[PDB]
């Protein structure tokens, strides 16, 4: 909700983004519209510093998870001090 | 537009005075028969027929003394802009057009990436001359409708 | 098959029914069917035009220099003068009864036979076509009408091609002859048959 | 012998070998025509 | 056909006067463009024919040519000429205000009525005799009138291209010059 | 019984979704599969590379175009 992140339909389910995520924002949870039978999900989107790596490793046609840089508070700012 | 001829403007007769003077100021110091004196004496005759064919072949001087190109189109004055001119866009066509043909050419293969890094150069060389009748060759593939396409663009 | 190159092979699209069919087109210049079928005539015309040409700049000049009759040269000829020929006008004359003969020759090619049904009599008959469409002989162009329009055409014709292929270049010699020399074709001739081994184009140069 | 021929067909190495030629041919020219402002034949 | 050798454009399939296969623009792809066309056609035939001999027969007379007979208009105290006689209404307020109002309104009488067909070819009371007695001589009728009209405008255009190239000239003042001497009079010293 | 849905295989298709890297391009399809809940079947293989250099994606039934 400080930024706010959204998954599509496209993902295939590959757990790229997950792990990828340096403050766990992401996670999987189960789906039934791929092969994989699971589908990303982003139930902690407040902790999300904006580092646009989460996007960096989905690989699909454009996208399936999108990151929308909103207002910024005193963590999805990354301020230590 | 007032550029007098330069086999007649004074002004260019000045300038071919003094760029000789100045080299043969440079002379007076050297030997008369050493190696410098020769090379100083070859520039002062190629400066001497360089102003001669400028006041030859029709260029017009202004009031500088200095040569001023007519490229409006007048054909008293062709082979100062149209024809180098034309003789340009030949040339450019023949680089475009056979390097258009390679590319063509390479392009029905398993990986053209590896054919334009490292060139073929025998099959550069079957293309090579095809350039020299590039205005025949075109003028039929635009006639044809293959010198462009319509709408597929990326991929195929 | 005795091409032009002996070693060498002839392209696979130069078959052979054309005839002077010396497998010569190195450039890739003939290797769409429309492409060539377009070319065909392209040296037929020039080939008839370098025909005639040649001659009219060769005898002109041979009967000048002779003294049985006097013309200007032919790279003078263009400035002649006899009277009521403004040179404006013929070119506006020329240009159109040849744009007359050339467009309907096109539409010919373009469209085979689609001359010679029309309204205007008397001659609707011989402008069809010669059945082959670089020979358009007909009871008018024909008006000895003497061909098989089959056999001979590849024997005949054969001859046409290899005169004409070299009356073209025989005019190019003489552009570039007079463009050098500043005179005649046959003075070209006549000086390099006075001391072939220095009157020759290492000299003119 | 197959790999040194294709090694100078590598793209860099035509291009010295390229340019250099039409250095030298331009150099000539101009060394042999020199000033050159107009093209004065036709 | 006009060009032997070129397929129809299919909007031409004769059904119509004077029709022969050319429209190279296209322009007369809408039906609708393609009818008023018709009527610009006809029209600019129809002034052109009257035009033509008004333009000659005065000059072949001592009248002057179709350039001087529009002169007195220029200066201020402009009276007219009628086969020489001052006409008192020759001043061009006067024939101006005349002109007007006529042709407007006879001419505004055209844009009232929409038959269309009637737009190309009214009669009636302009067919005193009635020409128009057989069909198909009264087809006929209009090809005749078709081809002597185009052959109006392009006489019409030789006219006034004559008068740029030459000023104050007249078209027999023209042909007679060519007919001096035709090798060394022609459009060939134009350009 | 019902047979295989979409094309083959090899099939060339020409792209029609608007956002990909390959709109009005040419792909082969690799293969398809049969599952009706899959929600984007159709494994389109191209000869480009999209710029993550991906060459490959799925792809629905109805933004594919089977090009012969
Ligand atoms: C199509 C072939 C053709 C060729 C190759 C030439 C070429 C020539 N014409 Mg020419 N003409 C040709 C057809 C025609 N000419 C003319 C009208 C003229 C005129 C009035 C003149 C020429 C002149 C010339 C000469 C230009 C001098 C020169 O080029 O210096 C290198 C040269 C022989 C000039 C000339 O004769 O100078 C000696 C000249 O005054 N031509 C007409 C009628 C419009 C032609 C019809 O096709
Ligand atoms: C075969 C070579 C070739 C051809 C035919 C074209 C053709 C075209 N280019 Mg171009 N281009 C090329 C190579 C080529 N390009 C290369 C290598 C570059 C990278 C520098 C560019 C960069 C470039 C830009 C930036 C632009 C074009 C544009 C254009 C278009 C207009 C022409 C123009 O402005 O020229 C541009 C000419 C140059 C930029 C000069 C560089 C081209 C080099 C000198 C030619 C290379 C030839 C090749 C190496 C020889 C191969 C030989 C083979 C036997 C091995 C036209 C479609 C313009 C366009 O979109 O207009 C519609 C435009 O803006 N091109
Ligand atoms: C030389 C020779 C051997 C031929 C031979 C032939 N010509 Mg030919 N021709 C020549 C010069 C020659 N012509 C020249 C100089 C012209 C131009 C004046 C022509 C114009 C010409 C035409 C217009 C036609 C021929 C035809 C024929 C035939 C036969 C193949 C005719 C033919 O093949 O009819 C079937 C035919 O239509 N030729
Ligand atoms: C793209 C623009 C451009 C154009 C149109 C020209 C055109 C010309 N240059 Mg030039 N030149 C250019 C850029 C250009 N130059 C640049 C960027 C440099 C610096 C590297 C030079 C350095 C240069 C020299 C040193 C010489 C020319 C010469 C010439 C002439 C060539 C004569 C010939 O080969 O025959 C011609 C007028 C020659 C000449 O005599 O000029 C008149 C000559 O000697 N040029
Ligand atoms: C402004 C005058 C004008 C207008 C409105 C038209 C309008 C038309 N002409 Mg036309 N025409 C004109 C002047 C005009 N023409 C002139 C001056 C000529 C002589 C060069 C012609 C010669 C001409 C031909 C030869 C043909 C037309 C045809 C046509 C019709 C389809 C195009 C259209 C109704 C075509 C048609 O269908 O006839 C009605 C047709 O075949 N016109
Ligand atoms: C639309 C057609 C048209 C138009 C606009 C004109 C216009 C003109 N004509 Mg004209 N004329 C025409 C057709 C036309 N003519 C035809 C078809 C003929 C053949 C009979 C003539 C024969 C003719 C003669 C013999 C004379 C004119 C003259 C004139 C001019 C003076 C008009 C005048 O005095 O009052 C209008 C006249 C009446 C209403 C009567 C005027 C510019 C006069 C002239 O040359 O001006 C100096 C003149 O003397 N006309
Ligand atoms: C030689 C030229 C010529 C010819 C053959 C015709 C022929 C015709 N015109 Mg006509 N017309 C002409 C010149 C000509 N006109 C000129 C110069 C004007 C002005 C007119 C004004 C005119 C009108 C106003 C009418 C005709 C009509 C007619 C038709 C019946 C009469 C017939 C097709 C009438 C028509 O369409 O009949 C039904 C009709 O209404 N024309
Ligand atoms: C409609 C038929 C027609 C006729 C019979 C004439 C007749 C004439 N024109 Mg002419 N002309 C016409 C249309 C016509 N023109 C048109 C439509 C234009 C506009 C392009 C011109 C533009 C024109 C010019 C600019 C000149 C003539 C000249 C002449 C005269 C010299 C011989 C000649 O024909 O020149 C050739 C005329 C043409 C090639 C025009 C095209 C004719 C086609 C067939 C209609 C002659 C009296 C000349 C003159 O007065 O001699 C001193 C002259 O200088 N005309
Ligand atoms: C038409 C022609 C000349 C016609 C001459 C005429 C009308 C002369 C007229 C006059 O003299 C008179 C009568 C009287 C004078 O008072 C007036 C003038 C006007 C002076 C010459 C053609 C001359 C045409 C020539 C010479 C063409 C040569 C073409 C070549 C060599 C092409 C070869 C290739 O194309 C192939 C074959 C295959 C490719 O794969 C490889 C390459 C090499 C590309
Ligand atoms: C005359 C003159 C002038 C003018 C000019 C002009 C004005 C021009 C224009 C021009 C134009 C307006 C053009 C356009 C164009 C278009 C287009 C469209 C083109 C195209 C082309 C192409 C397409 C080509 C291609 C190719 C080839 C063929 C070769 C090479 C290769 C390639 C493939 C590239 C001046 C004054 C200067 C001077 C004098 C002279
Ligand atoms: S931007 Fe960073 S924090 Fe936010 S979801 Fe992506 S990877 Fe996680
Ligand atoms: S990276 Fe993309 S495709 Fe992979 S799991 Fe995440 S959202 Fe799905």
């Amino acid at each position: 909700m400080s930024h706010s992140v959204k998954i599509y339909d496209t993902c295939i389910g590959c757990t790229q983004c997950v792990r990828a995520c340096p403050t766990d924002v992401l996670e999987m949870i189960p789906w039934d519209g791929c092969k994989a039978k699971q589908i990303a999900s982003a139930p902690r989107t407040e902790d999300c510093v904006g580092c646009k790596r989460c996007e960096s490793a989905c690989p699909t046609d454009f996208l399936s998870v999108r990151v929308y840089l909103g207002p910024e508070t005193t963590r999805s700012m990354a301020l230590s001090y | 537009a007032g550029l007098t001829p330069c086999k007649e403007s004074k002004a260019f007769a000045k300038r071919e005075k003094q760029s000789v003077k100045k080299l043969n100021s440079s002379l007076k110091k050297y030997a008369p028969d050493s190696a410098p004196a020769l090379a100083i004496q070859a520039t002062i005759d190629k400066t001497k027929r360089r102003f001669e064919n400028y006041g030859k072949f029709g260029l017009l001087c202004g009031s500088d003394g200095l040569p001023h190109l007519i490229v409006s189109g007048d054909q008293r004055h062709w082979g100062e802009f149209i024809t180098p001119g034309v003789l340009f866009l030949y040339i450019a066509g023949w680089i475009g057009w056979v390097g258009r043909s390679y590319l063509i050419a390479v392009s029905g293969e398993k990986k053209p990436a590896m054919r334009e890094i490292i060139i073929d150069v025998e099959l550069a060389a079957r293309i090579i001359p095809r350039g020299f009748i590039w205005p025949v060759a075109a003028y039929r593939e635009l006639i044809n409708g293959d010198l462009v396409v319509d709408d597929a663009d990326i991929g195929y | 098959r005795a091409t032009w190159l002996p070693g060498l092979d002839p392209p696979a699209y130069l078959d052979g029914t054309l005839p002077g069919d010396y497998g010569f087109d190195p450039l890739g210049l003939g290797e769409q069917p429309e492409d060539l079928k377009w070319y065909v005539q392209a040296e037929l015309v020039h080939c008839r035009f370098a025909m005639a040409g040649v001659a009219g700049i060769l005898g002109t000049d041979l009967i000048r220099v002779s003294g049985i009759g006097n013309l200007p040269v032919w790279f003078e000829a263009g400035a002649t003068k006899f009277d009521f020929a403004n040179t404006t006008a013929l070119f506006f004359v020329q240009l159109l009864l040849m744009g007359f003969v050339e467009t309907k020759r096109y539409m010919d090619f373009v469209s085979p036979g689609s001359q010679a049904k029309e309204g205007t009599f008397l001659g609707i008959e011989a402008s069809l076509e010669g059945l082959q469409p670089g020979y358009p002989g007909g009871p008018l162009f024909n008006p000895m009408g003497l061909a098989k329009d089959i056999e001979n055409a590849n024997e005949v014709k054969l001859k046409e091609i290899k005169n004409g292929r070299l009356a073209m270049v025989a005019m190019l010699g003489f552009i570039v002859q007079a463009s050098v020399t500043h005179a005649g074709p046959i003075d070209n001739l006549l000086t390099h048959l006075s001391d072939p081994f220095n009157k020759n184009i290492i000299h003119a140069l | 012998m197959r790999d040194i021929k294709t090694y100078l067909s590598v793209a860099p190495v035509l291009s010295t070998l390229w340019f250099g030629a039409l250095a030298g041919l331009l150099i000539e020219i101009n060394r042999l025509f020199p000033d050159a402002l107009s093209f004065p034949f036709f | 056909e006009w060009f032997p050798g070129q397929p129809r454009p299919a909007h031409l399939d004769g059904s119509s006067p004077g029709d022969f296969g050319f429209d190279p623009l296209g322009l007369a792809t809408v039906p609708e463009n393609f009818e008023r066309f018709k009527e610009s056609e006809i029209y600019h035939c129809r002034w052109a024919m009257l035009c033509v001999p008004g333009v000659l027969v005065p000059e072949a007379l001592g009248l002057g040519n179709w350039v001087k007979a529009q002169e007195w208009a220029a200066l201020p105290d402009g009276q007219a000429t009628y086969l020489g006689n001052p006409v008192p209404w020759g001043n061009l307020p006067t024939i101006l205000a005349i002109e007007f109002l006529a042709i407007a309104f006879a001419e505004q009488q055209r844009t009232m009525e929409k038959d269309p067909e009637k737009k190309k070819y009214p009669g009636g009371a302009f067919d005193p005799l009635g020409f128009s007695k057989d069909p198909a001589k009264f087809e006929e009728l209009k090809l005749k009138e078709i081809k002597n009209g185009r052959l109006a405008m392009l006489a019409f255009v030789g006219f006034c291209v004559q008068q740029s190239a030459y000023p104050g000239t007249g078209p027999l003042e023209n042909l007679a010059t060519h007919l001096a001497d035709p090798w060394h009079n022609n459009i060939g010293d134009i350009v | 019984k019902p047979p295989p849905r979409g094309p083959k295989r090899g099939t060339k298709v020409k792209i029609l979704r608007r956002e990909s890297y390959w709109y009005n391009g040419t792909g082969s399809v690799v293969t398809v599969d049969q599952d009706p809940n899959t929600r984007y079947p159709v494994v389109v293989r191209f000869a480009k590379v999209n710029y993550a250099g991906v060459s490959t994606n799925n792809y629905a039934l109805d933004e594919i175009k089977e090009v012969a």
